[PDB]
RNA sequence: CGGUCCGGCCGGGAACUCAAAGGAGACUGCCAGUGAUAAACUGGAGGAAGGUGGGGAUGACGUCAAGUCAUCAUGGCCCUUACGACCAGGGCUACACACGUGCUACAAUGGCGCAUACAAAGAGAAGCGACCUCGCGAGAGCAAGCGGACCUCAUAAAGUGCGUCGUAGUCCGGAUUGGAGUCUGCAACUCGACUCCAUGAAGUCGGAAUCGCUAGUAAUCGUGGAUCAGAAUGCCACGGUG
């Protein structure tokens, strides 16, 4: 019914946010199927460390794209309202598929 | 290695018979990593030898190897300008391997139409002591014999 | 046996025999075989003259051997006196298709001189 | 009774489900000669069974994901061993001696930076 | 790169912004099989006449901070070196000096 | 190489010039920077000075020229010998 | 010249992220550039007032920027109109309406960036460089820094050859990843050339 | 387990690979000998893991006035109706050569034809593009789905199962040179690939010399990606044999 996806670059922070979301769900609404971590989209970015020459030198970087899905197959009027405004995501991109 | 002396990795026996030596031979034959082709070739070679000799496939393999393996092997010492190629007692572990390698080389050299057939022929030659690997072994021994003088 | 200008070694398989003739190759050979109704497995040995004739006709239908060479040679000649990039390359003995002439142009050039 | 066995080799993940009696070998809804091509691989898969005196005594329903051919076979073998361990957990002495309980630390070493392969340096002129 | 270079691409970008739909429609009809031949011809010459700077082909994407076209990145929009510099300062979210 | 469905290259200016020449009946050397143009049946008889980099070289248009571009006939690179 | 940039190896370990926002690949680069521009603007504006670094966070397309400063008396000013004005320009730069938060750094000499800035200033108004460096280190020690390494490079005192000069006091564990190494660089635009002031300050072990 | 299109497909089942959060867990801790009674060493057991378990990031003092003042910033010196800028094309792809570095080769462990097996890791809404249709085919139309473990790009290829050819310059290798077409983009002529037809150069393991690699390593087969309208034998990575 309602699929809420949580997207952040830091893992601990994402976990925290997920927990917060779960808490929000539990109080106001019903059911909730908790946190399910989806495979980390690892953005392998290789950068030449030197501006001029030096092929052997490469700085190897990675963006950890963390995905968290909390699944609820039950809509309540109280909780749908207190989720769009009551979330406190801070640095997490929350996508609520209604 | 300058420092490390380690016990070597375990190699599993041959599927058809149950031989480590056979597996080693197959490995020696194989390059690029194509083991299953090499293994098949080896099997084919064994079959033809059995068809010819009328003996056990492994036993025949063994006596051929025996016929091509040396007891003494030369090794360079490089102390002076002149060659100090000292002969040394070869361990039974690596001797076998060397023989196998020689056999493989001989097979490679040979000009029969199937590679399996080539190596079968090589085996046959070894059994009757007349092939290329055996010849190589002979002169190696001769070389050692000549310079067995050194210690 | 003569199929389109030049002679063919009788030992060979169908697909390969046709290839020996200038202008026709493997796919061409296959096509010819399909047109005929015969498979590639049969050699020049074990073939009736009638069967051969059809094959020959089919080969003729395609621009083959001498005529094709003439067409190509004539085209080359035309290019030459036109004097385009294609033409001067031909005149010089240098790559046309888009190769590095600096290094590895050795097919059109041949062996190294100095 | 049903028993589970997990299998790993290089990149492969294998499941092994063991049930006593009848004696069946099933790999992804197929037989061993049906599913696997190489004889060596088959032998290796049979290898843990081979040591012990069990032929028709247990059925094996197995599913394998990832890996290769020989690697896959190895993973399967590992899974089987795990299952066997789960079944008894007293005949480990033989297995350890054999070298079957250990999952390969021999694994995909990553392609390196500035180097042509995993350990291979690019062929270079000294001067 | 040079300031001039930066200016050039800015101009090109602006042109692209202006001309795209007009460009797009022409492309569409060029593609179309069910279309008049004379009309197609007309479209093609229009395209030929219409600016080269308006084309996304002339759009050589540069560093949005400095101006370097070489070592561009669609994630960050910057020079490789510049990205690294940013990253180390902590100025990029996600990008870790990581291992796998 | 382009698709025949898409349509081979013609520059407008040069086409116009060609048309003028045809109407005019003057022919003679005609200046050309844009080397991408395909040779047309109306262009046969006209001499066209194609830009090769430093200089314009006049190449006479023939019937053996239809499926070609002008800049191919322009020796855009120059070489004598080592 | 060789080593890792310490702030970039510790960004997911001990150092909190300077950039704290999520954006899609479609909308990442531009956002980053905007952030950079804002940073630049801040640098331009509050160089005379003592600033160190800023942390950027944008939830629900409404940015909150955290500013790490030494003295709030000049940074905020006497009234919150200047702050509002500043916000406006940030908003203009970015797109969406802008909000900011200010943070006063406790122990200004514990933070490296401020110290570096001070050093740069000293260099500019012509003081003995070595002596200044020494003074800085002493101050840091007084303040309770467990370790401090400073490093200046090149064209020192108008010499025809570059001068690499560095002072090290206490313990500066650059290799310990669980160490709180606060590292910053300020590059002096002097009359004789460019002097690069590098500074690591070891705060604590966690 | 019940139920059936014999599809995980499903009423269901949350058991387990999986997934990634929090951890346990490997420490010379355990047994012995050696050894100054110590550090420690050489073994042994248990144990998934062994003496740093593997790999990576990690580069102290500093060297070479090492590289870059064309990422950036810079002290200055100079051009300042020109050493400045805008456009158009040419080029940077030249070509008697000399070298370096990658790739395909010389064959039957093979080449190809015809059946068939195993993935891993990626990348995507001015995007990927099932299904159906037409094209030898690259690709088109047609029309769903997926901000994407769901939709896709992509069938992994070696391997296996048959068939052949019978060591030839070969059914090796595919170069080059031409022809017929398809996308991409304002536009492939210098100057993109690719679909195809032909064509069949050198080369039958390479002189002196030299180079990499200690185990999932080399060797070797494929699969991605990043810069890309467009274009990798490079590079970064993922996996198969081994
Ligand atoms: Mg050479």
């Amino acid at each position: 019914r309602i699929r809420i996806r949580l997207k952040a670059f830091d893992h601990r922070l994402i976990d925290q946010a997920t927990a917060e979301i779960v808490e929000t769900a539990k109080r106001t609404g019903a059911q909730v199927r908790g946190p399910i971590p989806l495979p980390t989209r690892k953005e392998r970015f290789t950068v030449l460390i030197s501006p001029h020459v030096n092929k052997d030198a490469r700085d190897q970087y990675e963006i950890r794209t963390h995905l968290r899905l909390v699944d609820i197959v039950e809509p309540t009027e109280k909780t749908v309202d207190a989720l769009m405004r009551l979330d406190l995501a801070a640095g997490v991109d929350v996508q609520i598929s209604l | 290695p300058r420092r490390r002396v380690i016990g070597q990795r375990k190699i599993l026996p041959d599927p058809k018979f149950g031989s480590e030596l056979l597996a080693k031979f197959v490995n020696i034959l194989m390059v690029d990593g194509k083991k299953s082709t090499a293994e098949s070739i080896v099997y084919s070679a064994l079959e033809t030898l059995a068809q010819r000799s009328g003996k056990s496939e492994l036993e025949a393999f063994e006596v051929a190897l025996e016929n091509v393996r040396p007891t003494v092997e030369v090794k360079s010492r490089r102390v002076g300008g002149s060659t100090y190629q000292v002969p040394v007692e070869v361990r039974p572990v690596r001797r076998n391997a060397l023989a196998m390698r020689w056999i493989v080389e001989a097979a490679r050299k040979r000009g029969d139409k199937s590679m399996a057939l080539r190596l079968a022929n090589e085996l046959s030659d070894a059994a009757e002591n007349k092939g290329t690997a055996v010849k190589k072994r002979e002169d190696v021994h001769r070389m050692a014999e000549a310079n067995k003088a050194f210690a | 046996a003569r199929i389109a200008g030049i002679n063919i070694p009788d030992h060979k398989h169908a697909v390969i025999a046709l290839t020996s003739i200038y202008g026709v190759g493997k796919t061409r050979s296959k096509a010819i075989l399909a047109a005929a109704g015969i498979a590639e497995d049969v050699k020049i040995s074990e073939l009736s003259e009638g069967q051969i004739d059809t094959l020959r006709d089919e080969v003729a239908k395609f621009v083959v051997e001498g005529d094709l060479r003439r067409e190509i040679s004539m085209s080359i000649k035309r290019l030459m006196d036109l004097g385009c990039y294609r033409g001067l390359r031909h005149r010089r003995g240098l790559p046309v298709r888009g190769q590095r002439t600096k290094t590895n142009a050795r097919t059109r050039k041949g062996p190294r001189k100095p | 009774n049903q028993y589970y066995g997990t299998g790993r080799r290089k990149s492969s993940a294998a499941r092994v489900f063991i049930k006593p009696g009848n004696g069946k070998i099933v790999i992804n809804q197929r037989s061993l000669e049906q599913y696997f091509g190489r004889e060596t691989a088959r032998m290796v898969v049979r290898q843990p069974l081979e040591l012990v005196d069990m032929v028709e005594k247990l059925d094996l329903y197995i599913t394998v994901k990832g890996g290769g051919i020989s690697g896959q076979a190895g993973a399967i073998r590992h899974g089987i061993t795990r299952a066997l361990m789960e079944y008894d957990e007293s005949l480990r002495s033989e297995l350890r001696k054999a070298g079957f309980v250990t999952r390969d630390a021999r694994q995909v070493e990553r392609k390196k930076v500035g180097l042509r392969k995993a350990r291979r340096r690019p062929q270079f002129s000294k001067r | 790169a040079k300031q001039s270079m930066k200016a050039r691409e800015v101009k090109r970008v602006a042109l692209a912004d202006k001309y795209f739909a007009k460009r797009a429609e022409l492309k569409a009809i060029i593609s179309d099989v069910n279309a008049s031949d004379e009309d197609r011809w007309n479209a093609v010459l229009k395209l030929q006449t219409l600016p080269r700077d308006s084309s996304p082909s002339r759009q050589r994407n540069r560093c949005r901070q400095t101006g370097r076209p070489h070592g561009f990145l669609r994630k960050f929009g910057l020079s490789r070196i510049k990205v690294r510099e940013a990253a180390m300062r902590g100025e990029i979210p996600g990008l870790k000096k990581a291992s796998w | 190489p382009r698709s025949l469905k898409k349509g081979p290259f013609i520059d407008l200016h040069l086409l116009k010039k060609v048309e003028k020449a045809v109407e005019s009946g003057d022919k003679k050397p005609l200046r050309t920077w844009s080397r991408r143009s395909t040779i047309f049946p109306n262009m046969i008889g006209l001499t066209i000075a194609v830009h090769n980099g430093r200089q314009h070289v006049p190449v006479f248009v023939t019937d053996e020229m239809v499926g070609h571009k002008l800049g191919e006939f322009a020796p855009t690179r120059t070489y004598r010998g080592h | 010249g060789q080593k890792v940039h310490p702030n970039g190896i510790r960004l997911g370990i001990v150092k909190p992220w300077n950039s704290t926002w999520f954006a899609n690949t479609k909308e990442f680069a531009d956002n980053l550039d905007s952030d950079f521009k804002v940073r630049q603007y801040l640098t331009k504006e509050l160089a005379k007032a003592s600033v160190s670094r800023i942390v950027i966070e944008r939830p629900a397309k409404s940015i909150r920027v955290t500013i790490h400063t030494a003295r709030p008396g000049i940074v905020i000013g006497k009234k919150g109109e200047d702050v509002e004005k500043l916000r406006k320009v940030v908003a203009d730069i970015a797109g969406v309406p802008a909000q900011i938060n200010i943070a006063e750094v406790r122990k200004p000499e514990l933070d490296a960036k401020l110290v570096a800035d001070s050093i740069t200033s000293q260099l500019e108004r012509r003081v003995m460089f070595r002596r200044a460096m020494k003074r800085a280190v002493q101050n840091a020690m007084r303040l309770g820094a467990k370790g401090i390494k400073v490093e200046v490079s090149g064209r020192l005192g108008g010499a025809e050859i570059a001068r690499t000069e560095w002072y090290r006091e206490g313990r500066v564990p650059l290799h310990t990843l669980r160490a709180d190494i606060d590292y910053n660089t300020s590059e002096a635009h002097t009359t004789y050339g460019v002097i690069g002031v590098k500074v690591w300050i070891f705060k604590g072990e966690i």
